[PDB]
């Protein structure tokens, strides 16, 4: 149809939501938990307002047999209408660990029922990595440059994370932590900063070794992929440049507030320093009487 | 003694001096010593010009070859890291 | 030249070595250049003072089995810097790690 | 003094000016304190004069840190 998914901010109670399911069908041991996402669409930005389950059974023999039913879908959504009219489909959630390629026929079947194209949001309940739990996806065709026709695949949609005003403040309400990742004081923003650099350090490794797997190990060539290593090679800083003899410049400055801030507490500390000693003087007269 | 103190002194003052200026100022009575002195100390005398420039280069590539080094030069890193940690003990 | 910048990991050259590459005179160095900005296959400023063209942008293309290998080195290279680098970041403020 | 105020002068001012005996005896005075960083300049000794090399700017250097 469309596509109009650039953002997808996602409300926090749905990923509340979706472990609440998923251990109350206790589908354990590869099993998977399939439920409609009702929220808002036509929007650049898609919003995830709410989830329901529906009834799922995933095979364990294959992943290309599935029992779904589509009677079930139309009386969940329509109760939901009564109590906002603002919540279509705009597709499902699988709480898989990760991808599928059985979830492209899934998804070619709420096609039917959206006037969206439908989204993919693989809600991980298995709370894998110190970033999001959520990657998204929306099944779009393409052909491509290799001799490929007619293809259905998933393209990653960035994930972000967006709250009501009542939403958000709940989760203050329950929540009183003060966050690893958090940029606070000055010790936890020295954190976050080595934090930071060995993040990328992380994903940088990852793509030295997944070259090799290409070229030794005959994973597939890609375009996209290529061509963003590309981008980063050319729009590369430089230093020696007139850029960094400016970026020293810039820093002196910074380094010349600083050192003017430090003298500037000495004085008023020192104030403090003399009046302890005037309170003492008074203080021995105090207890010479005494 | 005093030969090796003027040969330091004229290292900074320029880069070259004919043979002949060399001979009066480090003090010797033959041209000979003149120029087998120079290729002892590290200075290529090549058309009649001394390369004082030579030896300096080669002491100091010394100092950059052995590591006591990052610190005493103190990065930047370094530097705005030791103030953070000085104010929130 | 869109080859030449590419594959190179200097993005600065002197006319010589483009003279002497496509068989121009200093003349033609000048117009082809100008006209690979025109077109949009490469944007960049040139210093006939310095006889220098600083390419600053090349278009992306199709990528061969040759380049992945060079493209690879230069992502090892970095790699490892930060790696060296994080070392003395976790040597230097070690009291607060807070 | 002799350096700061004159940026180019030939040893034989010098001797003039402070009474030195020669150019050669300048030239010593000068040789060994400059590798003290006194008087800071350098030689030009094909040239006969002592050009100074203090200019000053180094807020463009890296030197505040």
């Amino acid at each position: 149809m469309s596509l109009q998914h650039e953002k997808v901010t996602i409300a926090p109670l749905v990923l509340l939501s979706a472990l609440d399911h998923y251990e109350r069908t206790q589908t354990k041991e590869n099993k998977r938990c399939v439920g409609v996402i009702l929220g808002d669409a036509n929007s650049s930005t898609i919003r995830v307002t709410n989830s329901f389950a529906l009834p799922f059974e995933e095979d364990e023999k294959n992943s290309d047999v599935w029992f779904l039913d589509h009677n079930y879908i139309e009386n969940m959504n329509e109760m939901c209408k009564k109590i906002n009219a603002k919540e279509k489909l705009i597709g499902w959630y699988h709480s898989g660990p990760k991808l599928r390629a059985s979830d492209l026929k899934i998804n070619e079947l709420f096609k039917k029922y959206t006037q969206n194209n439908p989204l993919l949001l693989i809600v991980d309940v298995k709370q894998q990595g110190v970033g999001l739990p959520t990657d998204a996806y929306v099944a779009i065709e393409q052909v491509k440059d290799d001799g490929t026709s007619t293809e259905k695949t998933f393209l990653h949609l960035p994930c972000t994370i967006e709250a009501e005003e009542a939403e958000e403040i709940g989760v203050e309400h329950l929540l009183r932590d003060v966050r690893d990742q958090a940029a606070g004081g000055l010790s936890i923003r020295l954190t976050n900063q080595l934090k930071s650099l060995k993040g990328l350090q992380s994903k940088l490794k990852d793509v030295v070794e997944y070259l090799d797997k290409v070229i030794n190990k005959e994973l597939p060539i890609n375009h996209t992929i290529l061509g963003k290593l590309q981008d980063v090679f050319n729009l590369l800083p430089n230093l020696g440049t007139p850029d960094d003899d400016e970026i020293d410049v810039e820093n002196h400055d910074r380094i010349n507030i600083s050192n003017n801030l430090q003298k500037a507490l000495t004085v008023k500390t020192n104030d403090e320093l003399m009046v302890i000693y005037i309170s003492n003087l008074v203080r021995s007269i105090i207890a010479f009487d005494d | 003694a005093i030969r090796d103190e003027i040969a330091k002194n004229t290292e900074l003052s320029y880069d070259f001096l004919p043979l002949s200026n060399i001979k009066a100022l480090l003090f010797f009575n033959n041209e000979k010593e003149t120029e087998k002195f120079a290729l002892e100390r590290n200075w290529p005398i090549v058309n009649s010009k001394v390369y004082f420039n030579n030896q300096s280069k080669e002491k100091a590539d010394y100092e950059d070859e052995m590591m006591h080094e990052e610190d005493q030069k103190t990065n930047i890193i370094e530097k705005a890291m030791d103030y953070a940690i000085s104010i929130e003990n | 030249l869109i080859e030449t910048v590419f594959v190179k990991n200097i993005r600065m050259l002197s006319f010589e070595d483009i003279s002497k590459a496509t068989h121009l005179p200093k003349d033609n160095v000048e117009h082809l250049v100008m006209r690979a900005i025109s077109l949009g296959l490469l944007k960049g400023s040139i210093d006939q003072v310095n006889e220098l063209v600083t390419i600053s942008w090349v278009q992306p293309r199709i990528i061969s089995g040759d380049q992945i290998t060079k493209m690879k080195d230069r992502l090892v290279e970095w790699n490892d810097q930060v790696e060296k680098l994080g070392k003395k970041m976790e040597a230097r403020g070690q009291s607060i790690w807070v | 003094i002799i350096s700061l105020t004159y940026k180019k002068i030939s040893l034989r001012d010098i001797c003039l000016k402070l009474n030195l005996d020669s150019e050669q005896t300048v030239e010593y005075m000068v040789s060994r304190a400059i590798r003290d960083g006194v008087i800071e300049a350098k030689i030009n000794h094909e040239d006969g004069f002592i050009e100074t090399t203090e200019l000053l700017n180094i807020y463009d250097s890296e030197d505040p840190q």
